[PDB]
């Protein structure tokens, strides 16, 4: 910024494009040679994207060039750590975790089943034989 | 099968073979006690269906051991949309006369519900399939089972990267590639009826059954097989069903 | 029912978001991921959305090479 | 089947675009200057902690320095640089992030300048 004077006092960039907010000459009153003047007006022109505190649930955000990175809590993932993983227990994603069946519902949680020859563990996805020979199970391994 | 690896005895129990008046016809997938599922094509020139066995707990076809038990085939199911000299509806369901006894060397394939197969089952990638068949395309058939893990494909990943040809029948929805391909590669003639087997979470499940394809490893082309998931509630139906008096039996689809 | 298309990689310090055209009419979307051998992973079901965040995937190994797809499904 | 299309094939570690740098500080010991860059963390978390791009690429990522009538060069396998300077001479510094043996998105793009 330049007031009535200020200016009297010769070319800083602390104390006039930084303690205050320059314009492109104002730049070169100061770089002189422009590879330099465009150098440093490339990062400085390009401003804080993380101003509009895009990151949600609770992320951090990194500021880029004309773009940024959203740092996530572990729970969480999207561009801007908009979605919550705990929501996406749907049988579409890794069969919900059940070990063999599973059945989606609306209106309540995903639950699990198990094959003829199996039947459902008390943690909810595993299914453990209940005969001695059931489908899909190789004997001589087991 | 072409490429792949002995089944070391016992690591393929579910495995059936078909004979017709001591021939070698086709292979075969146990399901449970009394129900096999096998390939339509592999029927349309019997005329003897009393003449028709079912072995199960064979490895090597050149030394009868004890693991080894016989069925007679008490009925062929196939679908009415099945058309012999065609390729599409590939499928059989055979009623054993007797249940097998289950052994560490006899063990059933699990069938699995629709959902699961089409949601899950069909994105994982390598399935196994096995067979008494053709070595090379030219060549001979194999003593021992044969196994071969083989990758699945999309339809139209199939079709965007098999090599075009004249007279190749199109890959329906109750079809599904292998395979890769690249020539080392697939299975083969003699295979036809067999199971191709995907394991997942500890479990091994029939998607597939070996069909045909355009001749063997198949350059440029895959192995195509039927997709089971599409004739699951048509098996469950016929398995609850009432023995019909012939053997052959064409039942609606679907 | 439109195919994507224009898929795009979008890739900054591991942060690695798919996008993809278009803006979806009475149609949904599904992105499946995998490795040249591994299972197909599904994330982003039934997204109105044009991206897809696949970072949690990919770091789990930067040096593997990974092959994405987009399925369109009507609404 | 439903209606998909395939994507480019993508491999993060030759792929992902690096990021901008920054300086963390600069200090002076007579003639000499130290010149240090922040580590940019990425999203590559080992154990409920983000690595940062030293981290996971270790010997292959160097840093090239700017400084300045044209523009001198220096390069450091760490996050350091130590340089000569003339006394009484005020210098102003930028960094790039390079991975010299990639062939596609080899270099970053260049920090905020600094200025003593
Ligand atoms: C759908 C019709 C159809 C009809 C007959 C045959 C057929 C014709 C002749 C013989 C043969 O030479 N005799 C040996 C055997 C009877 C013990 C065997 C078969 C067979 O059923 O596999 C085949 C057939 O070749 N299927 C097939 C399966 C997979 C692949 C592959 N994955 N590359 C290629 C071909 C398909
Ligand atoms: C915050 O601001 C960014 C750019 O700075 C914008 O892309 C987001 O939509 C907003 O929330
Ligand atoms: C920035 O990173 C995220 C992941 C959280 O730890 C925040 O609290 C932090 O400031
Ligand atoms: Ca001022
Ligand atoms: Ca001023
Ligand atoms: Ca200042
Ligand atoms: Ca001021
Ligand atoms: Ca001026
Ligand atoms: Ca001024
Ligand atoms: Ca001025
Ligand atoms: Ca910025
Ligand atoms: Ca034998």
């Amino acid at each position: 910024a330049n007031a009535f004077l200020e200016e009297l006092r010769p070319g800083s960039l602390e104390r006039e494009c930084k303690e205050e907010q320059c314009s492109f000459e104002e730049a070169r009153e100061i770089f002189k040679d422009a590879e330099r003047t465009k150098l440093f007006w490339i990062s400085y022109s390009d401003g804080d994207q993380c101003a509009s505190s895009p990151c949600q649930n609770g992320g951090s955000c990194k500021d880029q060039l004309q773009s940024y990175i959203c740092f996530c809590l572990p729970a969480f993932e999207g561009r801007n750590c908009e979605t919550h993983k705990d929501d996406q227990l749907i049988c579409v994603n890794e069969n919900g975790g059940c070990e063999q069946y599973c059945s989606d519902h609306t209106g309540t949680k995903r639950s699990c089943r198990c094959h003829e020859g199996y039947s459902l563990l008390a943690d909810g996805v595993s299914c453990t034989p209940t005969v001695e020979y059931p489908c899909g199970k190789i004997p001589i391994l087991e | 099968i072409v490429g792949g690896k002995v089944c070391p005895k016992g690591e393929c129990p579910w495995q059936v073979l078909l004979l017709v008046n001591g021939a070698q016809l086709c292979g075969g997938t146990l399901i449970n006690t009394i129900w096999v599922v096998s390939a339509a094509h592999c029927f349309d020139k019997i005329k003897n269906w009393r003449n028709l066995i079912a072995v199960l707990g064979e490895h090597d076809l050149s030394e009868h051991d004890g693991d080894e038990q016989s069925r007679r085939v008490a009925q062929v199911i196939i679908p009415s949309t099945y058309v012999p000299g065609t390729t599409n509806h590939d499928i059989a369901l055979l009623r054993l006369h007797q249940p097998v006894v289950l052994t560490d060397h006899v063990v059933p394939l699990c069938l699995p519900e629709r959902t699961f197969s089409e949601r899950t089952l069909a994105f994982v990638r390598f399935s196994l399939v096995s067979g008494w068949g053709q070595l090379l395309d030219r060549g001979a058939t194999a003593l021992e089972l044969m196994v071969l893990n083989v990758p699945r494909l999309m339809t139209q990943d199939c079709l965007q990267q098999s090599r075009k040809v004249g007279d190749s029948p199109n890959i329906t929805e109750y079809m599904f590639c292998a395979g890769y391909s690249d020539g080392s590669k697939d299975s083969c003639k003699g295979d036809s009826g067999g199971p191709h087997a995907t394991h997942y979470r500890g479990t091994w499940y029939l998607t597939g059954i070996v069909s045909w394809g355009q001749g063997c490893a198949t350059v440029g082309h895959f192995g195509v097989y039927t997709r089971v998931s599409q004739y699951i509630e048509w098996l469950q139906k016929l398995m609850r069903s009432e023995p019909r008096p012939g053997v052959l039996l064409r039942a609606p689809f679907p | 029912t439109v195919a994507a298309y224009n898929l795009t990689w979008k890739s900054t310090n591991f942060k690695t978001i798919l996008e993809w055209e278009p803006k979806p009419v009475n149609q949904v979307y599904t992105v499946q991921i995998s490795t040249k051998s591994g299972d197909w992973k599904s994330k982003c079901f039934y997204t109105t959305d044009t991206e897809c965040d696949l970072t949690d995937e990919i770091v789990k190994d930067v040096k593997q090479t990974y092959l994405a797809r987009v399925f369109s499904y009507p609404a | 089947e439903p209606l998909y299309e395939n994507s480019p094939e993508f491999t993060p570690y030759l792929e992902t675009n690096l990021g901008q740098p920054t300086i963390q500080s600069f200090e002076q010991v007579g003639t000499k200057v130290n010149v240090t860059v922040e580590d940019e963390r990425t999203l590559v978390r080992r154990n409920n902690t983000f690595l940062s791009l030293r981290d996971v690429f270790g010997k292959d990522l160097i840093y090239t320095l700017y400084y300045w009538s044209g523009k001198k060069t220096a390069k450091t396998n760490t996050n350091e640089f130590l340089i000569d300077v003339d006394k009484g001479e005020n210098y102003c510094f930028s960094v790039q992030a390079v991975i010299p043996s990639r062939t596609v998105n080899r270099k970053s793009t260049d920090s905020p300048v600094e200025c003593m």
